[PDB]
């Protein structure tokens, strides 16, 4: 186990544990060779010419000089190298505000609470952690200001779940609340080892010769954040990589794109054109030799034997031929990938400008990912809703109120049941009139708005009152309640007093009992004695279970409440029915006997307070119902609408509960209305397969149509979905999953929400994209092709461990839509033609083996040829796959349905490649055959009798193949900015500026020996300048025809009822017509229980801090 | 602080052109390019028909000829095109010597006046200056001049470089294989009809003249190359030791050739024209078909704009410009049906 001293940082650290910072590099100093080494060489580009560079080293055999292919290659493996440091250290300095933050960290030598950063927390260290602010480590607390030392924390990051969850301190360590009485814990702490359990931990502290039994309760985690308490004084245990949420969190690995999976079989495509055409030039070579051996006496050739010169000249013909594979493909694709992720990053439309957070592309490998999509696993809390609850409507007497009315939904005539809605100052006129005989059962709700809760009220330093709740559920509704007048003011250890509002009045209510909320009986209650002297029960809950505890001979309101149910949970709402009944002051004193001995009973006492609870909640009145909206982010219905036109198939993957992400989703517009519910919750790993073969049994039996495919949905709870992917029934989960229209799994742990993303991926070849925020999904993004972040909203860890951190969910569509149905079009492109511009040159010396007796000859020289991939033809590579535009940004968001191109690998296939090759083929043997025809004998001068030679010639062919290759990308680009006019006639410039200044500096300096005479006797003769100008047109004009042909002609785009009454006899199928749509968030471990009873608001804060006792 | 700019650049909203193909749009391309191909096309056209020329494959000379003589050559070793019509056959006959070596002596008519400059070159068949042996086969340094030992000299010159622990100075498989026909410098004129000298002087190029300079070698430690063995028969002395910076007739054969058919100058006449007479051109026969297998000629060109008698790159020029002659008609053609 791990030892921890308190109050000793010299005796903490011999242990030798981590420090506070976290690694988001993809490499440290020590492993950027092997790692930037495989992911280079397992490109087979790379790895081809790392070869060839070996076969140039043994003597006689290169035609080129030996230097020429290790120099181009050390050239794109240092800009490769360049392209990955300058993301390595932007992935250094964006890790490196995380660290640099705030954190008071007590200094034994100082005593007093110094400001520190956070990467100087060691383990042992006590920290204290203000109201709002973020948990640094995984912090066990020692005291703090609330009562008995509690505090709430949020865990929206480690999980899902939107409330609140009670930490209590323990008694024997909350004695420590002064800064100058903290020098005095002399001690041991003895944890656990890390093991990313949750939700579990034993530890023992013995502090001041007393042990003390540590809990789960008093363990803070590091992705929690503090809130509604003002400090804690907690020490902690494990800090940085060894945290409970961070520890399968690696660095950033290899993620192999799609596209360059694509390049690797179209180099194998190469490979046998290459084995072919070495092979027809060495056979020719042994059959020439022999039959001519008389006929080439000049060439004093050894005839050793047949089998030692045919693999001297095997490795001859490798080398010439070697440049069929292009060398500065993948380095091309590289800078046209971080480029591309630049102009992402630098959009304003996918900006954020309430927290001034632009979005950035980190791992820009997967730029191109992002227009083949088909699958995109979401996540709900933080990334779909906005984690705020506001009070909407409510129904009380059969009729509805809300803030401003939607006009379609007006009060109309009724069937018998009021349907509509009225404002909220119709509710104020109901209420000030004595004769209308609703005003006393609308004073009622009112003010079971403001009582039956547990929130605690906090007066600030104006008149401001800020509400402290436990369940975000319960908060709105005080919030929302006191809109309405009567607001809840200050909270005693035994009462709650309520001001009016219009009057001014404060009435005070003693609370008696308190009944707690639990998931198995989804409702809670109060008993409150009036100023009237008349004691009432007050109640709310789940209408399945209030409705069959209700007086049918009393209220005529509950037909009109459910119909009003129905019409909410449709909407999306998260509803609540609120019931009541006046007991009297003799029922009370028999009923509280049987709730003292209920909760006096030391053991047992979860299962027997309810059990006490139902005796006194039988015959209750149905005043109405509520209706609170989970606030989702802007333009997140619009999003999920959109990217399911494009052919996306959208899951949920969340660590909330089920009724929460059904409300969503109901209101998201994932699920809908006239839509069934695969629900598979089961509790054994067979009760599931059984589930799993009932469906498959009966949706599959007969083919179904694609209307009502959209009328199915799957929600699997984390506990089924933890059998569901034992590996016997995988294939059962996915082929339910591929014929619903919407998937949800609800309380999926974090490592669930990987096993999910590598199971879609190692069963099919579609891409998937895993948006997330916190730490909870982290190894989501981990395990996707695309993993997304939500950045930074005071919980960032999965932005910063993300490929792209965008601002919220709405970015998603042009980032899919725009941005990666364009980096995928271009970039598909640009590969077609680096393939086809290193055969229209390097194949000419194919051509030329049959008029050199299949010797090897280069026809051009060695030094030129490797300036072809780097200076003179690298440039329209780039800017075809960026500057670019195939089709406009507007349409593409108009017509979502023109991202299935993408999808289905239209641009980019390997038969579309043989397109290409072919067209190198054609260009190479005009261009070999247009100038052997001129220079025929080398009689094409006019300089005093002079001829025209072997490298006169030479020059003549490399440059019509670089006029030919950018004519062709003149004809392949579509658009025309003025950054192309640089690179596609302007490397032709550049080109007919190098070679005079080339060819007369360096073969002085013994560099390119055979350029002495060429400037003058090809610049200066008049046919080398019409050959400039006839050739190119005359291989280009099938190209022109073709592209005009293209564009005028040839064009591309760029029984109802026998089914849904047989699906719902299966076990667990529920619809979602009637549904009556209970949500409520408050949990067990909330600690709705002793709250009320400990806190006095009236009674102001103590001397050391905001520190309050407990008034009970 | 953290916003980008608004510029056109950075929101991908560059100011751009895109291509409108339309018969509109691309009819007056196809225009202008017909229009200015067709005089540049019939004109490297008629530039290749104003030279005139004749050839001699005179490589059965030392079988096909008797020694008495002016027999006509057969009919398939003569090519020959000029202004006016020619009157009698070239003719041929071969004569030994004193010492026993062959002489081929063509007599030919010119039918006109020929007022342009005249070039002598000799073309070779099926001879593979362009092997990749043969190309990168000489040394760099001694062209150059200077006294390279034995094994710092280069090694692209295996087979030829060394023969009795000495040094083979023009070393390589270029210079050893060097055509050894002596053309005479002179077009004898038979009756009635002068002489026309021919120099061989500024023969090769410009920078080949500086680049070949006299060695600095002092002859007792070179020995020829082996197929040079019959112009030095005692070897390398300081008498007969070439100066290959004048020796203009070498340097045209180590600036190797692109393809087995090739020309190389061995004499030219700039200053005057050679009038109408039965000329004389006496050949040395020293250099055998049987080494390379091929045929070996004798022309007589002289220059054009594009060189010489090659109708290739005007024929280039009007079937580029015949289609787009052709389909700026065929434009109107699918557009009504
Ligand atoms: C013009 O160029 C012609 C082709 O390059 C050339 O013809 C060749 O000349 C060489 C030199 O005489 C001939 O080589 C002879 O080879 C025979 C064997 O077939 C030998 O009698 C002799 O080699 C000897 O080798 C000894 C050791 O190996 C050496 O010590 C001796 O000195 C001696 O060299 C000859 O060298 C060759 O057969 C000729 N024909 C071909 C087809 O190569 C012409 O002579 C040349 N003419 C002039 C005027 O320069
Ligand atoms: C003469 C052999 C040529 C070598 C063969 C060759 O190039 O075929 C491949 C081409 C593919 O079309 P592009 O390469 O122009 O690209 C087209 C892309 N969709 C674009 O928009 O540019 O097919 C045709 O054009 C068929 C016409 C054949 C007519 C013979
Ligand atoms: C080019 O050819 C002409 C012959 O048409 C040469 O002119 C003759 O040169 C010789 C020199 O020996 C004189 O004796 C003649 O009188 C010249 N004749 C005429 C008509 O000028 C001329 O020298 C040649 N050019 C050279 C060798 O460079
Ligand atoms: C011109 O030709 C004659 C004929 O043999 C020759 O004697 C004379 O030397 C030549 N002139 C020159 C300058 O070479
Ligand atoms: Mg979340």
């Amino acid at each position: 186990p791990r030892v921890i001293h308190i109050n000793d940082s010299l005796a903490n650290s011999s242990f030798g544990y981590s420090d506070n910072h976290i690694s988001t590099t993809k490499y440290n100093f020590a492993t950027f060779l092997p790692k930037f080494l495989f992911q280079e060489f397992s490109k087979y580009a790379n790895l081809f010419f790392l070869c060839t560079s070996a076969i140039q080293q043994v003597p006689h055999v290169s035609p080129t000089n030996r230097y020429t292919t290790i120099g181009t290659l050390l050239v794109v493996l240092i800009v490769s190298a360049m392209k990955e440091c300058i993301e390595d250290i932007k992935r250094a300095n964006s890790d490196k505000e995380l660290n640099n933050s705030t954190a008071e960290i007590f200094s034994e030598a100082h005593d007093d609470f110094v400001e520190k950063r956070w990467i100087d927390i060691r383990v042992g260290d006590i920290i204290r952690v203000k109201s709002e602010e973020p948990i640094p480590a995984d912090t066990i607390i020692l005291s703090s200001s609330e009562p008995e030392g509690l505090c709430y924390i949020e865990t929206a990051n480690l999980d899902g779940e939107t409330n609140l969850k009670i930490k209590q301190s323990r008694v024997e360590t909350a004695k420590f609340i002064d800064v100058k009485t903290l020098k005095n814990m002399n001690g041991k702490v003895v944890s656990e080892q890390p093991n990313s359990s949750l939700y579990t931990y034993e530890g023992t502290m013995t502090l001041n010769d007393r042990q003390i039994p540590l809990s789960p309760d008093q363990m803070i985690l590091r992705g929690a954040t503090l809130r509604n308490t003002a400090w804690i004084f907690g020490l902690v245990i494990f800090t940085g990589h060894e945290t409970k949420l961070l520890r399968n969190a690696t660095a950033t690995p290899i993620k192999r794109t799609a596209v360059e999976k694509i390049i690797n079989r179209q180099i194998i495509a190469l490979f046998t054109v290459l084995i072919v055409l070495i092979l027809i030039s060495s056979i020719g070579n042994v059959i020439m030799s022999t039959a001519d051996a008389k006929h080439l006496s000049y060439l004093y050739l050894e005839g050793t034997n047949k089998a030692g010169l045919f693999f001297k000249d095997f490795l001859t013909f490798w080398i010439l031929f070697s440049n069929l594979v292009p060398i500065s493909l993948f380095v091309t694709v590289e800078l046209i990938k971080y480029y591309q992720a630049f102009m992402i990053g630098s959009d304003l439309d996918l900006y954020y400008e309430k927290t001034d957070t632009p979005t950035v592309v980190r791992t820009s490998s997967l730029v191109e990912e992002l227009g083949q999509i088909e699958y995109i696993f979401s996540d709900k809390t933080g990334t779909l809703t906005r984690n705020i609850m506001e009070f909407k409507s409510c129904s009380i007497a059969g009729h509805c109120y809300i803030d401003k009315i939607p006009e379609d939904k007006t009060a109309t005539v009724e069937d018998g049941i009021e349907v509509g809605y009225r404002k909220f100052d119709d509710l104020k006129k109901k209420l000030n009139d004595p004769s209308d005989e609703d005003s006393p059962i609308i004073n009622d709700f009112l003010t079971l708005l403001a009582t039956c809760h547990t929130v605690i009220p906090e007066f600030q330093s104006d008149g401001s009152i800020k509400y402290q709740a436990a369940s975000p559920d319960e908060g709105a509704l005080v919030q929302g309640g006191a809109d309405l007048g009567y607001k809840f003011i200050i909270r005693k250890p035994n009462s709650v007093t309520v001001l009016l509002e219009e009057t001014g009045e404060e009435k005070e209510y003693q609370l008696l009992n308190i009944c707690e909320f639990n998931s198995t009986r989804k409702r809670m209650s109060a008993i409150f004695r009036f100023p009237d002297g008349s004691i009432k029960l007050f109640c709310k809950g789940a209408d399945t279970v209030i409705l069959e505890r209700l007086d049918d001979e009393a209220n005529q309101y509950v037909e009109a409440t459910m119909r009003h149910l129905e019409d909410y949970a449709s909407e999306g709402l998260r509803t609540l029915c609120l019931a009541m009944r006046d007991i009297s002051e003799g029922e009370y004193e028999e009923w509280n006997s049987i709730y003292n001995e209920a909760a006096t009973t030391l053991d047992n006492r979860a299962e027997k307070l309810d059990e006490a609870a139902n005796l006194i909640e039988k015959n209750l009145i149905l005043i109405g119902a509520t209706a609170i909206e989970d606030k989702l982010q802007d333009g997140v219905p619009e999003t999920i609408h959109t990217l399911q036109e494009a052919g996306i198939k959208i899951w949920v993957l969340t660590g909330d509960r089920q009724e929460t992400a059904i409300n969503i989703g109901m209101s998201c517009r994932l699920l809908s209305e006239d839509m069934n519910l695969l629900i598979i919750n089961e509790e054994t790993r067979d009760d599931t397969e059984r589930n799993l073969l009932e469906k498959i049994n009966a949706l599959n039996e007969h083919q179904l149509s694609t209307h009502d495919m959209n009328t199915l949905a799957l929600v699997i709870d984390g506990k089924s979905l933890g059998f569901a992917l034992e590996p016997e029934l995988e294939d059962y989960l996915l082929t339910v999953a591929k014929l619903c229209k919407a998937v949800i799994c609800c309380r999926v742990s974090p490592l669930q929400k990987a096993l999910v993303v590598k199971m879609v991926k190692r069963k099919s070849s579609s891409l998937l994209l895993a948006i997330g925020d916190g730490a909870n999904d982290v190894s989501m993004i981990q395990a996707a092709h695309v993993g997304v972040g939500i950045s930074g909203m005071e919980g960032m860890q999965a932005a910063r461990s993300a490929d792209i951190a965008v601002g919220q969910f709405k970015f998603l569509k042009k980032l899919l839509l725009v941005h990666g149905s364009w980096s995928y079009q271009r970039i598909s492109v640009a590969i077609l033609y680096s393939f086809y511009k290193n055969t229209a040159l390097y194949m000419t010396q194919f051509w030329y083996v049959f008029a050199n007796a299949f010797s090897g000859q280069s026809i051009m020289e060695s030094w030129t040829m490797s300036f072809y991939n780097l200076f003179f033809t690298v440039w329209p590579p780039f800017v075809i796959g960026v500057f670019d535009q195939f089709v406009s940004s507007r349409l593409l968001e108009r017509y979502p349905q023109l991202y299935k191109l993408g999808q289905k690998g239209q641009f980019f296939s390997v038969y579309i490649f043989w397109g290409w090759i072919i067209n190198g083929f054609f260009h190479s043997a005009i261009v070999f055959i247009g100038t052997i025809l001129i220079y025929r004998y080398g009689f094409a001068l006019n300089m005093h009798g002079e001829l025209a030679d072997h490298w006169s010639w030479g020059v003549t062919v490399y440059t019509t193949s670089v006029i030919i290759v950018l004519g062709k990308a003149a004809l392949v680009t579509n658009q025309w900015t003025k950054f192309t006019l640089i690179a596609i006639p302007g490397s032709l410039l550049f080109w007919l500026i190098f070679f005079p200044i080339y060819a007369s500096i360096f073969p002085h300096a013994n560099i390119s020996r055979e350029y002495y005479g060429v400037v003058k006797h090809t610049y200066g003769s008049g046919v080398f300048w019409l050959t400039l100008i006839v050739l190119p047109i005359f291989a280009l004009v099938r190209d022109f025809l073709w592209k005009y042909y293209k564009r005028m002609y040839e064009p591309e785009t760029y029984h109802v009822q026998q089914f849904q009454n047989a699906i719902r006899k299966v076990r667990q199928v529920q619809r979602m017509k009637k549904q009556r749509g209970f949500a409520f968030s408050q949990a067990e471990e909330g600690g709705q229980e002793k709250i009320v009873r400990m806190y006095d608001t009236t009674q102001k804060r103590g001397k050391y801090g905001e520190l309050q006792d407990a008034s009970a | 602080s953290k916003k980008p700019p608004n510029t056109a650049f950075r929101q991908q909203r560059l100011k751009a052109w895109q291509p409108i193909l339309s018969p509109q749009s691309v009819l007056p391309l196809l225009i202008f390019v017909a229009c200015i191909f067709t005089p540049i096309g019939i004109g490297l056209i008629v530039s290749a028909t104003k030279v005139q020329d004749l050839t001699i494959d005179y490589s059965h000379c030392d079988t096909k000829a008797s020694t008495t003589a002016f027999e006509d050559i057969p009919k398939k070793y003569i090519k020959y095109h000029f202004k006016s019509k020619v009157e009698n056959k070239p003719q041929w006959r071969l004569t030994e010597n004193e010492n026993g070596e062959q002489s081929c002596e063509l007599q030919f008519e010119i039918p006109n006046d020929i007022k342009k400059s005249i070039f002598i070159y000799y073309k070779i068949t099926n001879f593979y200056q362009n092997h990749r042996r043969y190309v990168q086969s000489f040394d760099t340094k001694q062209i150059l001049g200077e006294p390279i030992k034995k094994d710092d000299l280069d090694t692209s010159c295996s087979p030829i470089r060394s023969r009795e622990d000495k040094i083979i100075y023009p070393c390589g498989l270029i210079a050893n294989s060097m055509f050894n026909d002596t053309f005479s410098q002179v077009l004898s004129g038979i009756d009635d009809t002068e002489d026309y000298n021919l120099t061989n002087k500024h023969i090769s190029w410009s920078i080949d003249r500086h680049r070949f300079k006299t060695t600095k070698y002092n002859a007792s430690d070179i020995v020829p190359p082996p197929n040079w063995m019959k112009k030095y028969p005692d070897g390398y002395t300081d008498e007969n030791l070439p100066d290959i910076h004048t020796w203009e007739e070498f340097q045209v054969w180590m600036r190797t050739a692109a393809f087995p058919k090739f020309y190389k100058l061995t004499l030219k006449n700039e200053s005057a024209s050679l009038p109408k007479g039965k000329y004389q051109m006496n050949i040395e026969l020293n250099y055998p078909i049987s080494l390379f297998g091929g045929t070996k000629s004798f022309v007589l060109t002289t220059n054009g704009a594009i060189g010489g008698r090659n109708m290739s790159l005007g024929v280039l020029y009007l079937i580029v410009a015949g289609l787009c002659a052709l389909f700026g008609i065929i434009f109107l053609v699918k557009l009504i049906f």
